[PDB]
């Protein structure tokens, strides 16, 4: 995967999430900015979200992939209101003393798939890390 | 892993073909490294952040060493390749430079596990010590031209340093009167060179060391300090005018430096006890300048 | 022919200007008359005038940049430059539908984009025709919709016949060399060639 | 800049109605500097409130009276009127601010706008959030 | 994008009267520079107030008188008669200051510049705020 | 200046915990570290545009250009 | 320059792992270095996964290794989605100091190998280091 | 008047055979620049053993094999089989070093060239030495 590229998601409380991506391979040794957006034609993308970082956790929520964009590239990552409301529910009350608003639910990962006829499996790993939730009080 | 201590070394001086281990040695200091070329091509184009550095050369290396004086008087011979004629145990200040580039030595500093550092093309460029009511030490400057790091060595077992005389008060002598109220009598030796840089265009893409070099000059000098003492009211003897020449000794139980003709100023500081501190070289037409070396019983 | 660059060979950083003086060339016939008032006649034509300073060369970049000098100086054309500070892709569009009306002469111009162009070309940049090489330089610009009326500094050279293109974009100076006569580089120990630097003068 | 960006506090004054200002543009950086083009706020409503703490069981002192005063433009408004204010001030912190001793907290805020349309695009962001504080006067 | 400095500090003379204007422009910064017109302070209307204290039940130590001098030029002058300058020198904190025993506190002010009419918003704002001091004199 | 800016909100959690640093090439460790030290710059500088408009004023220098960026470090 | 040959690998859980090598001989005579490849010929890798180094250790997994674009000379080492979870099921409970995801699962080395192509069998080893599985949470 | 550097330490990798070819070189110094010339290896034989410690009595851990590559160009190779690298690895030290547990101490290693003939001189010569390490392998 990439580890050294770990990146926390921050989803709002009662707000619906969306985060989406862009898969554009590049290659700028003839010129900069050459950047070709990939196809993401018969691809996709899921994850799963679980408490702790071990075997036996009990699952949080599962993201609602999707594909914005056929052979455009633009993937996009996310999950309802009330899948965010359960984090929220599931989430741990060891709040930062000067961080008050956010608060740990669990670990995320998302594996990215091919499933073309004439090919076989091509799983690989995207994205890692953690899910913060961010307080709210308007509802 | 091997590390390796200051403690656990051994200094060996390679001079024609010999090893001088040099024994007694209370401190030295060295360091090694490089010459880069590093330029920022930033352009209109391109204003750039990464610079183009390439490393092409050697910088010389700066290495001290502090020898305590020795029965053997193995010590002499940094005054014997530094310049200086010998005639049975006494070196002599020429004239004139003897010829145009210095005595080139190599130098080995041996550790443990076969771990070494090689200086090559070394040159000695200064010798001073201080005769004070504390042990003298003759501290004496080298510069290397090339250094590198080698498996097998040059180990002086036989030639080394012997045991360190013992402490004797320094006296400074006009003839054979003696100068009251001596404080710290401080001699200077140096054979100023000058490396001679001919890096060209057919050492690109190469490291380049330096490898000749001549002497610009040599001299002996001496900075005596003493306490203002005058014996009557206007004396002649001692007082601050100036001596163009006049016969002067540091002697002491084991070395004496000898200016035949010396060229003496003077400086007077209002301190808690009135200090005068003399400034002593040898004048145009003096004889050579002496440095006699005693083991025992003179 | 194309003097090269980091745009044309992005393998060679070391090409690339330094610094770049753009002089402007009028020769005038001056007189300072005995009242006070300064009479000037413009009679020779305006030349865009180009110093390029390279910053330290290195071998191989000075032996494709002394190569491509002298093909210059071998096959006797001329040498295209592009300078990089009037580089800002201002206007996005294809040109070829745009109609310059026939019969025009000075520094006004009157250009229809039939509503093709997209951006607006500000004082102080760049503007040369299709046909004609000479390089002109914006100093106003008002436009009523779609038609563009354009003040360049230098008078058309020639008359517009109808069919010259606007070049917004990628303007390159049909220029000579100045320095032919004698070009010496110099080698240091250090491995790079120091001091390269053009005289460019734009011709015609 | 996870959560950085969409924070900032509002000071409302005592015995002053607050209102503030907001001009949402969509601002082109990445594709060119120096461009920027209002939002079409059509069918962009917004709502917020402000709560004396982040737990669960909160009490709502306050609540934004929210108003697109420009459909177009980009141009709202979120806006309370003076008992809110005056309920906001009663209901604060008695612990003064050192470096400003006429700020005191109050609690915290958030903002949602909901782009409900016939479009099925009804999502929903959270553009503001942070602390409120009380700023005493004398005045009356 | 630079702060503004609503907190300002007045010094009073015993047995003087005080007079301070204040002058309201317009300002921009566009293409052409910065372009300055004096607001038409048509409808508006200052009140300010002195307390001891910023604490809730503060005694009120005198009141301003507010007036509008020009309108077409954007001054308003706010001051107070030599009457309530006494007043608030009987009710200053009679705790001196070395170095200067002139000057004591006297308390906190604010000032609200209001338009209220039927087609109006009722809006206020607190234009400035700060402490009051007092200048003891001798004479009268 | 009286009234200001003060960051109620944006502010720095608790300090980080003390962990031991290590220099690495590709993954093979670099034995016997001591200080491993970073440096990180923008030379930039002032253009000094003080001019006869400002006489009898107090200039105060208001743009500057980047000379240049670099990353730098001593093991 | 020296060498180079310690990389450690970090695999990730319930995701098939494929590594793309671009064999390459550049040479620093000239200032631009060239840029030849090396022509894969009479080439084959093995590379077995055993913990630790003792002697009598029990194999954990074996590459697969795959050649292809031999004239251009990249190659392919690689292994399925069940030499993964066998890899996973023999890791150490201990987590890595800088990433609390990988867990040590033992040491691997890549052998090139000339099978009488000059009639000689010269195998040497191309790199080493440790092999890291990265715990999944979307499986 | 320079330095040799006879000591030389070998480090070789468990189940691969090691290979190692030296090449003897006449040099000289002379008015033109330095002629070198290959020195030709005519019944010249090389002989190398490892034991375990420089004391006698050490146990002889293995020995190496010899051959001559190129007599005109005076190449030698001196190396050992897989098997002889496996013997090694086995006799090794089992104490680890972090940083690189792969590297173990196998011992020391000596290799004498010499030329014996009816009418050559018994003469041997030590022309290298050290101590060799082993990179542990798992493959295989």
């Amino acid at each position: 995967s990439t580890e050294n590229r770990v990146i926390d998601l921050v989803v709002d409380e009662n707000v619906p999430y969306g985060l989406l991506m862009q898969f554009m391979d590049v290659d700028d040794s003839v010129y900069p900015s050459t950047s070709k957006p990939v196809d993401l034609t018969d691809f996709s993308l899921r994850g799963s979200i679980k408490s702790s970082l071990e075997d036996g956790a009990e699952t949080v929520a599962s993201f609602t992939t999707a594909i914005v964009d056929a052979a455009q590239g633009v993937a996009s990552i996310s999950l309802p209101v009330s899948a965010v409301t359960t984090i929220a529910s599931k989430a741990s009350k060891e709040r930062d003393r000067y961080n008050p608003r956010q608060r740990l639910a669990g670990y995320y990962d998302v594996i990215i798939t091919r499933t073309a006829v004439g090919s076989a499996a091509s799983s690989f790993r995207i994205m890692e890390g953690k899910v913060y939730i961010s307080d709210g009080v308007t509802q | 892993m091997f590390y390796s201590l200051m403690r656990e070394s051994k200094i060996v001086i390679e001079y024609d073909g010999r090893g001088y281990h040099f024994d007694a040695l209370s401190n030295y200091d060295a360091s090694t490294s490089f010459q880069e070329f590093k330029t920022l091509r930033r352009t209109i184009h391109n204003r750039t952040n990464y610079a183009d550095s390439i490393i092409n050369a050697q910088d010389p290396s700066s290495i001290s060493l502090a020898i305590n004086f020795s029965t053997t008087l193995i010590e002499s011979n940094f005054f014997d390749w530094m310049g200086f004629t010998r005639e049975g145990n006494s070196l002599f200040l020429p004239r004139n430079t003897p010829n145009i580039e210095p005595i080139m030595f190599n130098m080995y500093i041996i550790n443990h596990n076969n771990s070494c550092i090689y200086f090559e093309n070394c040159y000695v460029s200064t010798v001073d010590f201080s005769l004070d009511k504390s042990i003298p030490i003759l501290n004496v400057g080298i510069e290397s031209g090339k250094f590198s790091e080698v498996s097998t060595f040059r180990d002086g077992y036989t030639i080394t340093q012997g045991e360190v005389l013992p402490y004797s008060a320094p006296a400074v002598y006009t003839n054979s009167s003696p100068l009251p109220a001596l404080i710290s009598a401080s001699m200077s030796f140096q054979q100023q060179c000058s490396w001679r840089e001919d890096r060209n265009i057919f050492d690109i893409n190469k490291i380049y060391t330096n490898k000749r070099a001549y002497v610009n000059e040599m001299n002996a000098s001496a900075t005596l300090a003493f306490y203002y003492v005058k014996r009557l009211v206007g004396d002649k003897f001692l007082n601050l005018d100036p001596e163009t020449r006049t016969p002067l000794i540091i002697k002491n139980k084991y070395v004496s430096i000898t200016f035949p003709l010396a060229r003496i100023s003077k400086r007077l500081n209002f301190s808690d006890l009135y200090q005068v501190e003399y400034d002593v070289i040898p004048t145009a037409d003096s004889d050579p300048v002496e440095i006699n070396f005693f083991g025992e019983r003179k | 022919m194309r003097l090269p660059d980091p745009y044309t060979n992005p393998e060679y950083p070391g090409l690339g200007f330094e610094s770049v003086n753009l002089v402007d060339n009028d020769p005038m016939i001056r007189d300072e008359l005995p009242n006070g008032k300064v009479k000037e006649v413009k009679i020779s034509a305006q030349y865009w005038g180009i110093n390029i300073s390279y910053p330290e060369l290195f071998p191989d970049e000075y032996a494709f940049l002394d190569s491509r000098l002298l093909e210059y100086k071998r096959t006797g054309d001329y040498l295209d430059v592009l300078l990089p500070q009037y580089e800002a892709f201002r206007v996005r569009g294809d040109t070829k539908s745009v109609t310059i009306p026939a019969g025009q002469k000075g520094s006004q111009i009157i250009l229809n984009t039939n509503g093709t162009l997209t951006g607006q070309p500000k004082a102080g940049d760049l503007f040369k025709l299709s046909t004609h090489p000479k390089v002109y330089k914006i100093t106003n610009f008002s436009s009523s919709g779609n038609v563009w009326n354009i003040s360049l500094y230098p008078d058309l050279f020639i008359t517009t016949t109808g069919s010259e293109k606007p070049v917004f974009n990628g303007i390159l100076f049909r220029t000579k060399l100045m320095n032919g006569d004698s070009f010496g580089s110099t080698l240091n120990n250090n491995g790079t060639y120091s001091g390269i630097s053009l005289s460019l003068r734009e011709s015609l």
